[PDB]
RNA sequence: GGGGAUGUAGCUCAACUGAUAGAGCACCUGAUUUGCACUCAGGAGGUUGAGGGUUUGAGACCCUUCAUCUCCACCA
RNA sequence: AUCAGGACAUUAUCAUGUAGAGAAUAGGUAGGAGCAAUCGAUGCAAGUUCGCUAGGACUUGUUGAUGCGAAAGGUGGAAUACUACCCUUGGUUGUGUGCUGUUCUAAUUGGUAACUGUUAUCCAGUUUCAAGACAGUGUUAGGUGGGCAGUUUGACUGGGG
RNA sequence: GGACUGUUUAACUAAAACACAACUCUAUGCCAAACCGUAAGGUGAUGUAUAUGGGGUGACACCUGCCCAGUGCUGGAAGGU
RNA sequence: UGGACCUAAGCUGAGGCUGAAAAGCGUAGGCGAUGGACAACAGGUUAAUAUUCCUGUACUUACAGUUAGACUGAUGGAGUG
RNA sequence: GGAGAUGGGGAGCUGUAGCGAAAGCGAGUUUUAAAAGAGCGUUUGUUUGUUAUUAUAGACCCGAAACGGGUUGAGCUAGUCAUGAGCAGGUUGAAGGUUGAGUAACAUCAACUGGAGGACCGAACCGACUCUCGUUGAAACGAUAGCGGAUGACUUGUGAUU
RNA sequence: CCUGAGUAGCUCGGAAAACGUUAUUUUGAGUGAAUCUGCCCAGACCAUUGGGUAAGCCUAAAUACUAAUUAGUGACCGAUA
RNA sequence: GGGUAGGUGGUAAGAACCUCAGAUCCGGAGAUUUCCGAAUGGAGCAAUCCGGUAGUUGGAAACAGCUAUCAUUAAUUGAUGAAUAAAUAGUCAAUUAAAGCAAUACGUGGUGAAGUGAAACAUCUCAGUAGCCACAGGAAAAGAAAACGAAUGUGAUUCCGUGUGUAGUGGCGAGCGAAAGCGGAACAGGCCAAACUUAUCAUUAGAUAGGGGUUGUAGGGCUUGCAAUGUGGACUUGAAAA
């Protein structure tokens, strides 16, 4: 699925507002990035995740 | 963001100092080949505590590539004999890493970002030339012979 | 949904945020958790009240007592006369099960109020099943014959114990009394009675 | 509902930032051919959109309006 | 990462500037008395704008004593040594980012080829080739969009239209 | 009238209707255009412009005239919004 | 006649990919005849079965013992099918 | 407390002072410079039982064509795919080839062979153009008599699939 | 000395609360703090006053329902109910 | 165990038996429990077909009886091990759990319409309802203030009445509609991280296992003393009683 596998935050549903208040339904899908760490002897696996969690991995020292 | 580095790199820096660089040439391409580091024991003082090993650290990392020089300078004696039809066709296929498979292991590492060696490779039936970088000073010259198996 | 494999993403990080919210190290606390619960009290600075408070916890707990039934009795002694520090007094000491430990056939209060609820017990111009019926300070308390006919006996000899304001006699299981309980034979465990103001502004 | 800019020979336009209005076209005349145009040059055609304010010096700078335009806004 | 250039946009300096008049090409304003002069003048030499070929100016050396008539004649709203600050523009170094044409690879992409898992057209890993900070994807914002959907399309009327 | 042989409204219309070989225009250099899905995946096609998709006309023979004002499509410097 | 033999269209499909969820796609494997390979014919009999029961004459595939000869040769390659 | 009447429970609700948008004033208050004028007030309650009407619920009953969401259907039929089967019988006699003539050599002609055709006639088979009958029928689409195709863009069995 | 940071805030689109998006709560994209003389709140916002300690976890009771077991009840039905 | 003099289930008579060494019958605890079905050795058109492995009994073997076992996923452990030296991917084995169903009922979360009303209709309503899906539990959810809110104020969550059809919110239309406060049912607050410290990891620990700590009239840690050996739990095993 569209998801994160390091968090499991996934697709927030919600409504496409316009003029005139028309309503339908849309999906916002969240920033899956390929990206590559370092984890048990610093073993590489491409892993999608979520630039959220990028970020968060940047400053957390893993991606180096 | 703040980033320490390591070797001679031409712009920012000379060994120690603190640059200001885009995560993009440092997590990609200043920190996999070992020209920066990222935040020493996690904080500005705290690397200022810490520089007074990181001197001495650099100073055996270094030493170890000067031994790591040594070990390929004893022997020069990676060979291979290629498989063609040798008189009109001769060309190294081995690529690049087929060398690799015979440093890593069984000799000195000789790590991908360690050899600066040309996008050639080598293509021909005698001896060549290879060119390893283990730090910003030290050039290596390797001797190897090639011919028909 | 996949192969999650929590392995796999807890070393993935070994900090993050995720794992240590998670950290298997999670021990089990099943004894902390309850036990300094339990029941605390203790005075302070700022509310001067915490006396008070803590003396209604003993106080209520010395008769194994849910606060809400506490309030229902404060509740009827509160209107009648006048000054009645000696009236709630008898009110607190006319619990069924109060009397029929304070009259020794059972070794405990609780105890005491177990038998009660299990129909052992029998009064006057009626019976008893429930542990909470509010006595009259002259009124008799036979006990049954089946319960003699359990010989556990030990109980018996408590009851000649007894304090001085409730008289019964040995082995012919009966009872009665007459000068409700003096503050003397409700020792200092809990003898005050600025609780007693804190109840009018709790309870109307 | 604001914000900006434009207004000059009849027309199309320079605007001659204050030390005192000009060009092409429209029109008159002259030259100009066998004729028609074409062509060349003079003259005529200006109260500077209007009013007010300031300097010794404003069509020209300030204020106010008029008309035009382009923008935005523009759920009674 | 990066090369330059231009975009995001326009960066820093003094010269320079004729309304006429006025030894003056005055764009200014005041201030300020005497000033150049080894706190060495002068002048030509020559670089240059410029022409109302006058003037703006000068630079440097010439050099060894002329000076400064832009002290002081001089007219001017404008000015007359000297001190400041007052501006367009030639001049000063910039262009950080993207971009605009570029180069590079490490992000990233491949329905190039090879090996392995593997007796396996998928998938995964490792390469090789081709691209490459493009592309693709997410969020935001314009344009087109009966492909699709929800609705509207009045009443009187010698029937209705 | 349709070139023809054929196809069509099971259960009121078999025809001049549809289709057909053929003509022309348009898009498409391959991870092609186009299409099903939300995407993976797949058709196109294990094909490669003598190929594929779409619009129109409908053997064969002779012809197909004028208009680019409006609309559509393609391209375009700068300029205005 | 069909399984214990084999595959076509197609179905299922560990891993795996994709997708708010349910699920979709799909590899290796497994199913899937309407096809391929495989040894029995004639006559008689009961109210009802007969290449099946009976008579007559045959054929095929396994296992063990035995005799003689021979070195045996597939989960793979090739031909045929 | 009996699945009770009821007792406790005054939390609250209505009335007791109104006027003004409101701060605010108060038997007065709002407007206004105003006290004048005008508007509103300067009193008649509450809780239940019954009846009538009314508001929200499907609200006196029956009736749509519809709309949205989920499942079941390609055993009929339409298309596609896989594997099989069928077209009695009788005619026409192409391309091509051989030979001979002919040509400078071609072209062309004659004979023989060959058996092609979205070829012809016509049964099974497929389809349904016409008259009549039937129309609560034998039949929710047929019967008799004719009719078109009938080696193909054919017909059909089984299996799969949209 | 320690007191929970891609966190609280802020911007662009949505939503929860009675509220048709807004002080408070939440988040798809982007950015991003401080450390008890600290931070949040008292319907935009600022100052004073006051209240409370976010970005970690668990929590009985009163509350919702009856397919079933036992006992029982009904101004409920009595073969078109 | 209780309890008897009858019993062999109904349409059901008869035939034939059992039963006073205590039958039939009722209650508690056990035994057996074919096949399909989550179905799980493989398949398959459900109640069918085809097996492997390790034993054991007959046979001269094929074979045939009689047993046990053989699905997948996840976690742990161990062995083996690619591209490519190491190492992983992968492979194998063992152990432990998960699958499914139903209570036409309650809970949480995700997704989520339309008929209808507004006398049309698009904002809105219907309605976060129906439906679809996931996960339970015997209830679930919620929960201990970075709170209410205007005061010499209350002091987790949940449920009931009132506050009121009020303040408000609405093409200000149809409509929608609380939060305080008050009266009641019940009542309970706990525990980690960080400081500081111990031991161990080529101690590059930034990791593992312990002591210390859980806050607002700020709490805790650092150093130094007094008083304490108790009270109470949402708590383990037992014994006894009702
Ligand atoms: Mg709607
Ligand atoms: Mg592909
Ligand atoms: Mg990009
Ligand atoms: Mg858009
Ligand atoms: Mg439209
Ligand atoms: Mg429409
Ligand atoms: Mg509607
Ligand atoms: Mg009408
Ligand atoms: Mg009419
Ligand atoms: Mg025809
Ligand atoms: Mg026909
Ligand atoms: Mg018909
Ligand atoms: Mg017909
Ligand atoms: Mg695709
Ligand atoms: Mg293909
Ligand atoms: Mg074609
Ligand atoms: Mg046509
Ligand atoms: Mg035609
Ligand atoms: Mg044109
Ligand atoms: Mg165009
Ligand atoms: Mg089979
Ligand atoms: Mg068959
Ligand atoms: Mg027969
Ligand atoms: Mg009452
Ligand atoms: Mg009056
Ligand atoms: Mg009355
Ligand atoms: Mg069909
Ligand atoms: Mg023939
Ligand atoms: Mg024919
Ligand atoms: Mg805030
Ligand atoms: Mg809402
Ligand atoms: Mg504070
Ligand atoms: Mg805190
Ligand atoms: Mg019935
Ligand atoms: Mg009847
Ligand atoms: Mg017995
Ligand atoms: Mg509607
Ligand atoms: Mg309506
Ligand atoms: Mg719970």
């Amino acid at each position: 699925a569209k998801k994160d596998q390091l968090t499991l935050r996934g697709p927030l549903y919600g409504n496409n507002r316009s003029h005139s208040k028309t309503i339908t339904r849309r999906k916002w899908n969240v920033n899956l990035q390929p990206c590559k760490v370092k984890t048990a002897d610093g073993k590489t696996t491409r892993i999608l995740v979520s630039t959220r969690t990028l970020r968060t991995l940047k400053k957390h020292n893993r991606l180096s | 963001m703040k980033v320490i580095l390591k070797q001679d790199v031409s712009n920012l820096g000379k060994r120690f100092d603190v640059v200001d660089v885009k995560d993009g040439y440092a997590i990609h391409f200043l920190f996999p080949k070992k020209l920066a580091a990222p935040l020493t024991k996690k904080s500005l003082q705290d690397r200022d505590l810490f520089l007074k090993k990181q001197q001495e650290h650099y100073e055996i990392n270094k030493a170890l590539s000067h031994k790591l020089k040594e070990v390929i300078e004893q022997t020069e004696l990676h060979f291979s004999l290629k498989e063609h039809n040798g008189r009109p066709y001769g060309s190294i296929i081995t690529k690049q890493i087929i060398n690799q498979a015979h440093t890593k292991g069984m000799a000195l590492q000789k790590f991908m970002f360690k050899d600066n060696v040309r996008l050639g490779f080598g293509d021909h039936e005698i001896t060549l030339h290879i060119f390893e970088d283990t730090t910003a000073v030290l050039k290596v010259k390797v001797t190897p012979d090639n011919g028909v198996k | 949904k996949y192969t999650g494999s929590i392995f796999k993403r807890s070393r993935r990080l070994g900090f993050s945020l995720l794992e240590n919210n998670k950290e298997f190290s999670k021990g089990k606390k099943r004894k902390t958790i309850p036990g300094q619960h339990g029941n605390r009290f203790r005075s302070s600075t700022m509310s001067g009240y915490a006396q008070q408070l803590q003396e209604k916890q003993r106080m209520q707990y010395m008769y194994g007592i849910t606060d809400k039934q506490f309030r229902r009795l404060f509740r009827l002694v509160l209107k009648q006369r006048g000054n009645l520090a000696v009236n709630l007094f008898r009110v607190l000491e006319s619990r069924l099960d109060n009397i029929v430990y304070r009259m020794g056939f059972a070794p405990t209060r609780r105890s005491a109020r177990q038998l009660v609820n299990h129909g052992h017990v029998l009064l006057n111009d009626r019976t008893v099943d429930t542990p909470s019926i509010i006595l009259n300070p002259g009124d008799k308390v036979r006990l049954k014959a089946k319960t003699i006919k359990i010989p556990i006996v030990k109980a018996a000899s408590e009851s000649g114990v007894v304090s001085p304001f409730v008289e019964t006699n040995n082995k012919t299981f009966e009872g009665t009394y007459v000068r409700f309980p003096e503050r003397s034979e409700l020792p200092a465990g809990i003898n005050e009675s600025y609780v007693v103001e804190w109840y009018k502004r709790l309870v109307k």
